[PDB]
């Protein structure tokens, strides 16, 4: 149990991790199915125990990199995995290797997911952080205070379509 | 609706899940699967762009002062509620509570807490600074006088507001209470968001169920074909399964592309409404609610946005 | 000052476009998407799809018609599915591009050919005018917008009392530098003396919340006195 094995029960075969499940089969039932017709629990033919099948962990391997024109140092994101199945950072978006966790929040440069971004900042190395939404501000609101601009700036912005 | 669910699917594991012979047969088809993954990744990047366009419209994260003298207008049900763990409003909490094989679901780049922070910033800016924070630096203005400006923007002189301020504040509070009660009572309101969620769920479920179809082969189980037939005939059967499952992926990806185009149109509409309707005051008829538009308040929602259109 | 600011802004646009190339990522994305689709379409010609050779001429020169038929059928199936995929992706992408083109046509009509009051539709700020510029497979708009710059705190009031009559400003807002009260246009500080030509009277002083007291200078009284 608790190990990625290529099992072969009575007639049904697969790969996964077998774990002690708490499902309650009926005495004549042999294996369970998910909502999408995928087998997830099997009753062991020798000892009448119910084993939950979880797929062997997998996911994409995403490489985070600044431009090679800038640097050739990269970080790797192992999506939706435990960091033990692989300077190692566990995030909601996966396991991040090669990037230094920072408590500062900056403007997002390279999006990773679940609020984590990455950037190449200084002696320079890859950093990972909770991205900043903006410079937090409080308006001086009161029931008799108004702000009126005494000057203006004519700005020309470029929009491309 | 603003965004879909960022779903990515791996061919080799979907079509030929952990099978050497099947993977070798799948190699003959070229870059079909590279381009499937490319299409799905483009969709997911577009989803993040949708959310960022709709919500990340405010430069600074404004916050309402602890003193709530808004001329009698009561925004307690839409402003953030620190008592809850996630800094969401009462109505945002109602909205969030009302919505219920190589397949990965990538998390959105902005978390729900960040979306709520953006909507909080937009509410604080609109309340404490009118439409000025969209044009430039947020300029404070008393909320009664801002409502006077909005009344003047629909062709009613500001003396009407100043003389009927108490009645107007009571009517606005009553309207907010009605919104609360409807969104607590009936779930038929958020059908637009629940339909997107359900459509995506049905699409993925059908995609998985397609792995139980023969497509003409002797069996839909691939190891069973391998253990039953000799390689020359197992090749034919596995090619049948590969053609069927590859067609299932192509159908799913095409359908997701079309649905994502629809969602991107909806998200562009939401971005336009946030810009012209929350950050300003719209003279476009019926674009911002049925009536003469006064102001609008955004609320985040599961994979979407909710606008509270205050109209005269 | 305004002419100088506009000229400086155009110069800064020149500097940005001659400095950083990341501005035209929107056009480059279209070009790269189409090129990648065509590259995939071409590379799909070199796949076997289960046939003995990816090259049609080799199968034709190597097999008798009965078996060449089977092999060519396999290749035809594969390549026809490749074109089906390419055309479907192109139709979806062309719908997206047509949405962008409709948006750009709307921006030209409402943004160059007129002055838009829609917020953030024509650049961030108060839209003044927009100048179109052609670009490879696209259009570039230079949105000249008015942005308020230097704001000063003021004390404000919804109305003022003169003789039991409540004066509201006609087009502007009552402000006070601390002692004297003025009426100013709400987007640019130019104080003005509160007169009956700047305000209008409606109702009495007992209703408006936040009303203050000041003298509304009647122009006609000094003329009558003189
Ligand atoms: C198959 O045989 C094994 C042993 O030959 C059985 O295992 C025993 O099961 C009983 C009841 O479950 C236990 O009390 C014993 O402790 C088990 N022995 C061992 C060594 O583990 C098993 O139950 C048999 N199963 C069937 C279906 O006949
Ligand atoms: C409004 O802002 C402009 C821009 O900062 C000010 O003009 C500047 O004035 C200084 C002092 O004379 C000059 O050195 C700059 O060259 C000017 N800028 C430009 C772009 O010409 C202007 O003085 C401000 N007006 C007020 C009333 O404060
Ligand atoms: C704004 O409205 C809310 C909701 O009606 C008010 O909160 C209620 O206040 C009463 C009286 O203090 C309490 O009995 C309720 O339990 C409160 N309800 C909730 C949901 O908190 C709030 O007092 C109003 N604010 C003002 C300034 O009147
Ligand atoms: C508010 O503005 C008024 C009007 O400009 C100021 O009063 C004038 O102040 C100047 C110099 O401070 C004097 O030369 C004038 O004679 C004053 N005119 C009147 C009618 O009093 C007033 O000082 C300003 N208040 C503040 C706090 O700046
Ligand atoms: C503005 O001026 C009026 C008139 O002088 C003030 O009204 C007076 O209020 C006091 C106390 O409320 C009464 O004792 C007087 O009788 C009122 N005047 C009259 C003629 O009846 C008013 O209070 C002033 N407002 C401010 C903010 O100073
Ligand atoms: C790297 O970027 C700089 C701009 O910062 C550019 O001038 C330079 O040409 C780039 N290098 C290459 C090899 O393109
Ligand atoms: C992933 O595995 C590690 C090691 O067992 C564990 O500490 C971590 O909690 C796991 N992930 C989650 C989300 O629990
Ligand atoms: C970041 O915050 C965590 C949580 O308190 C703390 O343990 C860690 O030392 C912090 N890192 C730095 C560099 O201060
Ligand atoms: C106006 O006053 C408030 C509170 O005194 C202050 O926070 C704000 O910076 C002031 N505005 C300006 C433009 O200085
Ligand atoms: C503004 O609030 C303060 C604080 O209580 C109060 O003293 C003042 O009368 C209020 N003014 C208006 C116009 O609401």
């Amino acid at each position: 149990k608790n190990k990625c094995v290529n099992f072969n029960f009575n007639g049904l075969t697969g790969t996964g991790v077998l774990t002690e499940s708490n499902k309650k089969f009926l005495p004549f039932q042999q294996f369970g199915r998910d909502i999408a017709d995928t087998t997830d629990a099997v009753r062991d033919p020798q000892t009448l125990e119910i084993l939950d099948i979880t797929p062997c962990s997998f996911g994409g391997v995403s490489v985070i990199t600044p431009g090679t024109n800038t640097s050739n140092q990269v970080a790797v994101l192992y999506q939706d995995v435990n960091c033990t199945e692989v300077n190692v950072f566990q995030t909601r978006a996966g396991c991040l290797i090669g990037a230094e966790h920072v408590n500062n929040s900056y403007e997002c440069d390279i999006p990773i997911g679940a609020g984590i971004c990455a950037s190449y900042q200084t002696s320079q190395s890859i950093i990972a952080y909770t991205m900043s939404l903006g410079a937090e501000n409080s308006v001086a609101y009161s029931n008799n205070s108004i702000a009126i601009p005494t000057n203006f700036t004519i700005s020309v912005t470029t929009e491309i379509l | 609706p603003v965004s879909m669910t960022k779903t990515s699917v791996d061919c080799t594991m979907y079509i030929c899940g952990d099978s050497t012979e099947c993977s070798n047969l799948l190699l003959q088809y070229g870059s079909f699967c590279t381009q499937l993954n490319r299409a799905l990744t483009g969709i997911a990047v577009e989803q993040d762009k949708n959310t960022q366009e709709v919500f990340a419209q405010v430069k600074q994260i404004y916050k309402t002062p602890p003193i709530k003298d808004f001329g009698g207008f009561n925004f307690s049900q839409i402003l953030p509620d620190p008592s809850k763990p996630s800094k969401r409003s009462f109505i945002e909490d109602l909205l969030f509570n009302k919505v219920t094989n190589g397949l990965t679901v990538l998390p959105p780049l902005l978390t729900d807490e960040m979306i709520a922070q953006y909507t909080s910033a937009l509410l604080a800016g609109t309340i404490t600074s009118g439409w000025t924070f969209g044009a430039g630096a947020a300029l404070q203005i008393p909320f009664a006088m801002q409502m006077a400006y909005r009344f003047n923007g629909i062709g009613v002189t500001q003396n009407v507001l100043y003389e009927n301020q108490k009645l107007i504040a009571n009517q606005f509070n009553s309207a907010i209470g009605k919104i609360q009660d409807s969104l607590s009572s009936t779930a038929s309101a958020l059908g637009k968001l629940q339909d997107v969620v359900n459509q995506n769920a049905q699409a993925l479920n059908t995609l998985v169920k397609q792995l139980s179809s023969n497509f003409g082969a002797i069996s839909s189980v691939l190891n069973d074909i391998l253990s039953r037939l000799d390689p020359p005939e197992a090749e034919v059967q596995i090619d049948r399964l590969i053609t069927g499952r590859l067609q299932s992926l192509q159908t799913y990806v095409t359908q997701q592309l079309i649905r994502a185009a629809e969602i991107r149109a909806s998200a562009n509409l939401a971005a336009t409404k946030m810009s012209e309707c929350v950050l300003g005051q719209s003279k476009r008829v019926d674009f911002c609610g049925k009536g003469y538009h006064l102001m609008s308040f955004p609320q985040s929602a599961p994979h979407g946005v909710v606008f509270l259109h205050v109209t005269y | 000052l305004i002419a100088n600011q506009f000229n400086s802004a155009i110069g800064k646009i020149q500097d940005s476009l001659s400095s950083t190339a990341s501005a035209l990522g929107k056009l480059q994305d279209v070009v790269n998407q189409n090129a990648q689709a065509l590259n995939t379409l071409v590379k799909q010609l070199s796949s076997n799809f289960g046939a003995i050779s990816s090259v049609l001429n080799d199968i034709l020169s190597r097999l008798d018609p009965p078996e060449a038929e089977v092999q060519i059928d396999r290749l035809i199936t594969g390549r026809l599915q490749s074109l089906q995929t390419y055309v479907t992706q192109q139709l979806i992408r062309a719908a997206e591009i047509r949405a962008s083109a409709n948006l750009a046509a709307t921006k030209m009509s409402e943004c160059v050919l007129g002055q838009s009051k829609r917020v953030d539709f024509c650049g961030k700020g108060y839209h003044l005018m927009s100048f179109p510029q052609s670009a490879p497979h696209g259009v570039v708009f230079l949105h000249v917008t008015y942005v308020p710059a230097q704001e000063k705190n003021f004390t404000t009031a919804p109305a003022i009392c003169h003789d039991g009559k409540a004066h509201f400003p006609r087009e502007g807002v009552f402000v006070s530098n601390g002692t004297h009260w003025f009426v100013t246009q709400r987007n640019f500080y130019e104080p003005q003396i509160i007169t009956t030509d700047n305000t209008f009277v409606s109702g009495n002083c007992d209703v408006v919340i936040g009303i203050v007291n000041n003298t509304v200078y009647d122009p006609l009284q000094p003329e009558l006195d003189s």
